[PDB]
């Protein structure tokens, strides 16, 4: 998803 | 020169299993040849005096 | 007392070569940069007590730090862990060992063109590796930062690694390494920085710094100070004995 | 003369320091630049925090950190030199609590209250009220030990003045942090009726309304707060992050009473807050809460909680310790529990739950 992708891009 | 070691798993702290390992502690240490607090107890001897 | 006597005999055999270039205020200079190093270390620990250091030491900054073997080397910060007070820094060089095989124990003063050219005119580069540097070992943080991603370099993208090599080369060409404004962290940080600047001004006011052979004049003094400190550390006598009922 | 101007400036009490005659300050500084109070006032004018615009007056006549080197140095010099000045103490205290300096401001506020007692014994209460407000704010922020004293001070201030909304909002904050909302709704409604323009006032009003009963317009209350910021300072950035977190929290709270649009919207708001802050631990905490409760995901919640705990937290620490202890990995769990115990920031929750001490003991036993 876009949300999960953004979350992963913001952390490790 | 072996004993059980009991292991825990979980936040409650319940024993999950045990393994036989080596203990780092002379082997037959009694009150006549050792000064350690972990030496064996002679219950036939007076415990107060 | 046997170890104390052995250390005294060892320090008695240390050779000294006194030259008029570094015979006036060498010991005062040693005291001064030891105080400067202590103040810098105290600043480093007091700067890790707030989460604001993440924005200051963001990924990609070029930072100079001292390894466990006292060698000052450059690297790029990648991640910062506050719980362990440790940071993973991408290094790209080799320790600046002396020609005879010794480490340089002096203090690298930023924005000192003549001093830098006298003490560190040359440097060497090699491959890259990952290192877990304790936050204490950090010496000075440079304002210039590597904006390009580091994960691409980990994946070894051709353009990314070429740009990284170009940035490293143009950094190693001009050696200025000015200060990164770091006083904004807090009042204690400001006070420690003021003390550091005062110590640096006092050490600059001395006329023993003009010699270009400071790397070849303070090594005996440094060894003597280390041996004296070790002896004084071993000088502990916590026993309060009687010797009167003997 | 110098003496007359000094006495006039020291005696001219201002309700707010930003209403001072700035061209008069310029004239006095040009006449006597050497005066410590003059240079303190000049630093106050030059500070980005004040309402003054020095450049316009003269024409007519990203990192985290807020304090200014010149202002701090000048104020420190003046406080070392003078030791007795009402205006200097007031300016120093204002700069302290505006720069989020509560503990460092306590001795200076004590010296200022000593000076105001000196003046009282030697009587405009305009400065005394401001100093009492400063001390009460310091007690409220720095110290749950001095909370009762600050509440009593607020009660006395409201009884004696009944004209300052700052005391009302401070008492509302104290009531909110103590889970005493019944008076909070009344106080916030009264303040909003007095002036329905303060964005923060509307924020707390919507917060209190959402926490029980009315949730319809509670979400929309923060909309005029978030939309009307248009700020670029660090304070503005963290206030926007706080407003986003508040709206997400009340939004999932309303969603508490199949549907997933609410969860997605809260996720988007929290993601935006984390993007605009990059250090906002409550955002990671709420993200981990959502991931654990609704999306039924493991790794994402663990990473969010790990970031939240590293930045900051009972729930995150408990989640990480439970994740480690079930592997089992007692060294890492011991480290997390020991950090939580030694932090002393969760001593209230450690008086009822005893898992940290048990974890440390088990890790020693292993």
């Amino acid at each position: 998803n876009a949300d999960d992708a953004e979350i992963d891009e913001l952390l490790p | 020169r072996t004993s059980y070691q009991f292991k825990r798993t979980g936040l409650e702290g319940k024993i999950s299993g045990y393994k036989e390992e080596v203990d780092l502690k002379v082997a037959n240490a009694n009150a006549s040849n050792s000064l350690s607090i972990t030496r064996s107890i002679n219950h036939n001897q007076n415990s107060v005096r | 007392e046997k170890q104390i006597k052995v250390l005294q005999e060892e320090l008695q055999t240390i050779e000294y070569k006194s030259c008029e270039i570094c015979d006036n205020d060498i010991e005062k200079f040693l005291e001064l940069m030891l105080a400067y190093k202590e103040a810098t270390v105290n600043l480093m620990q007091e700067m890790v007590k707030s989460p604001s250091i993440l924005h200051i030491l963001k990924e990609g900054r070029l930072v100079a730090f001292r390894d466990p073997n006292d060698c000052l080397k450059l690297g790029f910060v990648f991640k910062v862990s506050l719980k362990d007070a440790v940071c993973v820094i991408m290094t790209f060089t080799k320790p600046y060992k002396l020609p005879n095989g010794e480490p340089n124990h002096l203090i690298y003063f930023p924005k000192a063109d003549g001093y830098r050219r006298r003490n560190f005119p040359k440097f060497q580069k090699t491959d890259f590796y990952m290192e877990e540097v304790p936050v204490t070992a950090i010496e000075v943080i440079t304002k210039r930062k590597f904006a390009a991603p580091l994960g691409k370099v980990i994946k070894k993208d051709v353009a990314a690694l070429n740009e990284f090599n170009a940035e490293t080369n143009n950094i190693l060409d001009g050696k200025t390494l000015k200060e990164a404004n770091i006083e904004k962290q807090g009042l204690k940080i400001h006070q420690i920085l003021l003390d550091r600047t005062n110590i640096r001004d006092e050490i600059f006011k001395l006329k023993s710094i003009k010699c270009p052979n400071l790397s070849q004049h303070i090594v005996p003094k440094f060894k003597a100070h280390v041996i004296k400190k070790k002896i004084e550390e071993l000088y502990h006598l916590m026993s309060d004995q009687n010797l009167s009922l003997l | 003369s110098l003496l007359a101007w000094q006495k006039y400036f020291e005696w001219t009490d201002y309700e707010d320091l930003d209403n001072m005659d700035a061209p008069l300050i310029i004239k006095y500084f040009k006449k006597f630049p050497k005066d410590p109070l003059a240079m303190i006032l000049y630093s106050w004018l030059s500070s980005k925090l004040s309402k003054y615009d020095i450049k316009s007056l003269e024409s007519a006549n990203i990192e985290i950190g807020l304090l200014e080197e010149e202002v701090v140095t000048v104020l420190t010099e003046n406080i070392v030199k003078c030791k007795n000045n009402i205006l200097a103490h007031r300016i120093l205290c204002q700069y302290y609590l505006l720069t989020k300096e509560y503990e460092a401001a306590l001795p200076y506020i004590k010296n200022g209250i000593s000076l105001i007692a000196y003046n009282i014994k030697d009587h405009l209460p305009l400065t005394k009220r401001e100093f009492s407000l400063d001390l009460a704010t310091v007690y409220t922020y720095v110290d749950p030990k001095d909370h009762n004293a600050a509440l009593k001070l607020y009660d006395n201030i409201l009884s004696g003045d009944f004209s300052n909304i700052q005391a009302k909002m401070g008492k509302g904050i104290i009531f909110i942090e103590r889970k005493n909302w019944k008076d909070a709704m009344t106080l916030l409604t009264q303040v909003h009726e007095q002036s329905p323009n303060n964005l923060e006032v509307l924020s707390e009003l919507s917060w209190s309304k959402a926490h029980m009963g009315y949730m319809d317009e509670a979400l929309a209350g923060l909309d005029t707060v978030i939309k009307g910021i248009k700020g670029m300072d660090l304070r503005s950035i963290d206030f926007r992050a706080l407003n986003l977190w508040r709206q997400a929290k009340v939004y999932i709270m309303k969603h508490a009473s199949a549907k997933q649009e609410n969860v997605k919207c809260a996720f988007k708001l929290l993601i935006q807050s984390i993007k605009i802050l990059d250090t906002f631990a409550p955002g990671f905490s709420t993200l981990g809460d959502i991931y654990c409760h609704y999306y039924k995901d493991h790794l994402r919640a663990f990473k969010c909680y790990f970031k939240a705990f590293d930045l900051d937290d009972y729930t995150a620490a408990k989640y990480i310790t439970e994740t480690y202890a079930s592997k089992p990995n007692w060294q890492a769990a011991s480290s997390i529990a020991s950090r939580l115990i030694k932090g002393e920031k969760a001593k209230a929750e450690l008086r009822s739950n005893n898992w940290p001490f048990r974890v440390v003991g088990i890790a020693h036993l292993e």
